[PDB]
């Protein structure tokens, strides 16, 4: 199967920045990943699918870019509420897997 | 608009089966297809496996004997069934939609029933 | 303005004409005209961003509407001609472009390369399947490979201008009329196994607004069968 | 001109659209070939403009022979003979190289000397519908529609082999005529990857180039 | 429609005929009688129905949202007026119980 | 002989009819006759040696009979005639006589002096109540008089002859034939709540044969309307 290495493991940057978040493929899945952003101990909420699309009640905020094996995600000017945890994953091929995860501070 | 939501056993013995039934509202089965995701705070999330809107199944291929997912189209709800039920499944247990906008991706999640298979 | 067919009514204000021919009529059978002839408005779907496209494939959009559904499950085979219209509504503010098509026997192609595509994943009964802006993999079960710049038919998008079609330009025109006759090879064929047309909606300029404006477009599909008979006693 | 772009001048060529091989010793060499017009692909890009054809067909045989290697003993051999039998959409089919299907009555059949013109034979328009079909939306298995079925060919020597094995080769040449055509289709974009059916791998749509301007 | 001029929509006008029921979707309320109302269009539109001494619905349903451009308010409100068709047909006149 | 309506057949080889009228015509209202003119065969009662009699309410019995019973429960009033065919089959070795009418407006008494008959035991949906040939007792929860002897109204059973009527002799006759038109007040009324009509069928010569004959004769029924017609859009 595929596996997804997504990095960084965490992060620690405060209100108002750049940040770019960037998973790996094992090899090409033409553009079919989800990113999802989950809080504390809710269910995952979707935030961009098929890489570029915005979910419905997502702000513009954020900005997802990438073709072949290589994509992104772009938060280009942080919230109050944008903390929490993030993965992203391909819908391909079954098996589909998940990222690794990532999480961010606020400090 | 309401949507899915689930309900389990919570606590198993090991060496037993699971049963858990997600009942949807506001959509019908014929149109959307509904996963199954584990999360567990050791290994993160997994995918176990899906029933699509044709009523054809496919499961994980670390899992293949131990699942059986089925659903009924004039009830709306399905059945998903776990056996044999090692150490290894505490975790939390999802249902979601699928085919948010023919796009196979998960729309919306269920609340979650957390299991815990010790004594 | 304000057209009435037994118990409905709706409103317009151009319409283009299939082939060149307006649909007409031929054990021996029988006419019904009475309780059919009607405008079955379906669903209406939405037109977002990043939206891709949608099909109905037509004889099977009516099967679950009332009274032409209980028509369809006593009956056989039939014969029926088409008369559509499609109306999107945004303001003097939103601008985008629609292709509104009529594609009689549009075959599709599956995901995987072996096997043919199941049957509901071809057809939603009055409602819309959508194309996609990506491939569709293909270890799943079985499903069709809906990239939309091959049509979902192995075909180029932009030439299927050759069918029977109609410009759908938020500057100017507002709304879209086709009347589609009967096209097919034997003279009255099964209603359950047989989708003689397909009616497709890609847009090709995509929607854009301002930050303040309605985020969406609707879009108002209208079917309306005439000249519809039946083989039986 | 205009005269050349018209149906009967763009439909009204040959191809050879089978190539099968069968000797006569082996006891499993007999031809075989389900008529179809997704044969082969070149020919098959130009049928699939038009969704529905009514023509007639027109088949001619180029029937060869060569000696296999034998054993021993001078082999001095006759002039051979083949039988090229026509089954109907609707009958009987052989197995085997000695069965009743090729002795029976209602499929016609052609037999051919060698040194002679090939031999031509002539199929009307055999059909229950009014019009063949190139494509079909909808079952019967998705896709198949059984009512555009024009028949099968089979081939066989009908001589016994004495001293010699000899094995033949056959080309069909195909031609229709008297076409007509009906609602043009969008031609072709992408390769085709199985004959059955119209799956496909999605390609770009067109080459691409440096910049806009 | 009393809203603004540039938001369009649409609404339909279903009346349940004595005997049926209230429709409880709008899927089968457009499988009624019915006029489909389009607001962009023409601004008043006009529904006939008998009337006499369950006895029917005159329900109306959203078809699709209000698409209103920027600076324009969404929430607008609607009229409804009642005449007489045709000659009503009257008999024996008592006295009214609007009174103390 | 070999009389046809709609998808039904039925035969003949003498017409009594009404009260010298037959039935013809007349919101605006809407008049059905292509599904509904055709033969509602009943299921046939038995006519045993101590047989007492049996009555059904006509607008009723065709409550639970298809196409028919769709018209009803969809449709508020509505007004019709009937055409009734009683037909019963006996050899020439049985013996006895018949009285065969048609009340308009059949008022029936309670066997309890201070309430009414409730619905059940006043009019069975296609099947035949019977009348008894003794009284009915009073303590119970709620029944009919069903004395024959007094016709379930009060009156004398020979003088039932002033309806229109037809005697059934199985020496002579064989079958009898009624055409009852619309004998109502209103010019439509509620099919739901009112009878207008009631057919009984009374043995004054009861049966009597050897022994070895058949011990039943059955009794045919055939109920057709004729000239209905509703009120509604």
């Amino acid at each position: 199967d595929i596996q997804m290495t997504q990095s960084p493991a965490s992060l620690s940057v405060s209100v108002g920045e750049t940040v770019t978040i960037t998973c790996r493929a094992s090899e090409n899945v033409y553009r079919n990943l989800a990113w999802y952003q989950q809080k504390q101990g809710k269910s995952p909420q979707l935030l961009v699918y098929a890489a570029t699309n915005l979910a419905d009640g997502v702000p513009s905020r954020f900005s997802g870019s990438g073709s072949g094996t290589q994509y992104s995600l772009k938060i280009n000017s942080l919230q109050s509420e944008d903390f929490g945890s993030y993965f992203c994953q391909h819908f391909w091929s079954p098996v589909f897997t998940f990222g690794a995860g990532t999480k961010l501070e606020l400090k | 608009q309401v949507q899915l939501k689930q309900s389990g056993p919570g606590l198993v013995q090991p060496s037993q089966s699971l049963s858990i039934t997600c009942t949807v509202s506001g959509f019908s089965l014929t149109n959307y297809g509904v996963h199954w995701v584990r999360q567990s705070p050791g290994k993160g999330l997994e995918w176990l496996g899906v029933i699509w809107r044709g009523g054809s199944t496919d499961y994980n291929a670390a899992f293949m004997s131990r699942l059986s997912i089925t659903k009924d189209n004039s009830k709306s709800q399905v059945f998903f069934k776990m056996n044999s039920l090692q150490a290894d499944d505490t975790a939390i247990y999802y249902c979601a939609k699928g085919d948010y906008y023919g796009y196979d991706a998960m729309d919306s999640w269920g609340q979650g029933t957390s299991v815990t298979v010790s004594r | 303005r304000s057209i009435t067919l037994g118990n409905s009514t709706i409103t317009t204000q151009n319409v283009v004409v299939g082939y060149g021919v307006w649909p007409e009529y031929l054990d021996q059978p029988t006419q019904p005209d009475v309780a059919t002839c009607r405008f079955y408005t379906l669903e209406s779907v939405q037109w977002m961003k990043n939206s891709a496209g949608w099909w109905w494939k037509l004889p099977d959009a009516l099967s679950q509407m009332g009274l032409f559904g209980q028509n369809m499950q006593y009956h056989y085979l039939g014969r029926t001609g088409y008369t559509i219209h499609v109306q999107c509504n945004a303001s003097k503010f939103h601008q985008g472009c629609l292709l509104v098509v009529c594609v009689p026997e549009a075959e599709m192609g599956c995901s995987n390369l072996n096997n043919t595509p199941e049957f509901s994943e071809l057809s939603g009964g009055d409602s819309a399947r959508m194309f996609t802006d990506t491939q569709v993999g293909e270890s799943n079960a079985k499903k069709v490979q809906t990239a939309v710049w091959n049509a979902g038919m192995g075909v180029g998008v932009g030439n299927l201008t050759i069918f029977p079609h109609q410009w759908i330009n938020l500057r100017t025109n507002n709304s879209a009329t086709l009347v589609m006759p009967y096209i097919n090879s034997v003279p009255m064929d099964n209603m359950f196994r047989h989708n003689n047309l397909t009616l497709m909606i890609i847009p090709f300029v995509p929607l854009n607004y301002s930050e303040g404006s309605s985020p969406y477009v609707p879009i108002t599909v209208t079917i309306a069968p005439m000249c519809a008979e039946y083989n039986g006693l | 001109s205009r005269s050349e772009s018209s149906i009967e001048n763009f439909l009204c060529r040959s191809a050879c659209v089978y190539y099968a091989t069968y000797t006569n010793n082996s006891k499993k060499g007999f031809a075989e070939w389900v008529i179809n017009t997704r044969q082969v692909a070149q020919l098959r890009r130009k049928l699939e403009l038009f969704t529905y054809l009514r023509f007639d067909l027109e088949l001619t045989f180029v029937i060869t022979s060569a000696q296999q290697p034998s054993t021993a003993s001078s082999v001095d051999a006759p002039v051979q003979t083949h039988q090229i039998m026509y089954v109907p959409p609707g009958g009987p089919v052989p197995t085997k190289v000695k069965d009743y299907a090729w002795q029976t009555s209602t499929n016609p059949s052609v037999f051919w000397t060698e040194g002679n013109a090939p031999p031509r034979m002539s199929i009307p328009f055999i059909s229950i519908g009014n019009a063949y079909s190139c494509f079909y939306d909808g079952w019967t298995v998705y896709g198949i529609n059984t009512l555009n079925n024009m028949g099968t060919l089979y081939m066989r020597h009908v001589n016994e082999a004495g001293q010699g094995p000899i094995k033949s080769t056959v080309r069909i040449y195909f031609k229709p005529k008297h076409v007509k055509a009906w609602v043009p289709r969008p031609p072709r974009l992408c390769q085709y990857e199985k004959q059955k059916n119209v799956n496909f791998s999605p390609i770009g749509v067109t080459t691409s180039r440096t910049d806009i301007i | 429609f009393c809203g603004s001029a540039m938001a369009t929509g649409k609404f339909l006008l279903a009346y349940s005929p004595p005997g049926a029921g209230v429709p409880k979707n709008r899927k089968d309320a457009m499988l009624g009688t019915h006029v489909i109302w389009d607001v962009g269009l023409q601004s008043s539109c006009v529904l006939c129905v008998p009337w006499i001494s369950a006895a029917g619905y005159v329900t109306c349903w959203y078809q699709t949202n209000i698409v209103v451009p920027a600076d324009v308010q969404s929430s607008c409100d609607i009229l409804c007026f009642v005449s007489a068709c045709n000659d009503f047909s009257v008999r024996m006149l008592k006295d009214t119980p609007f009174i103390r």
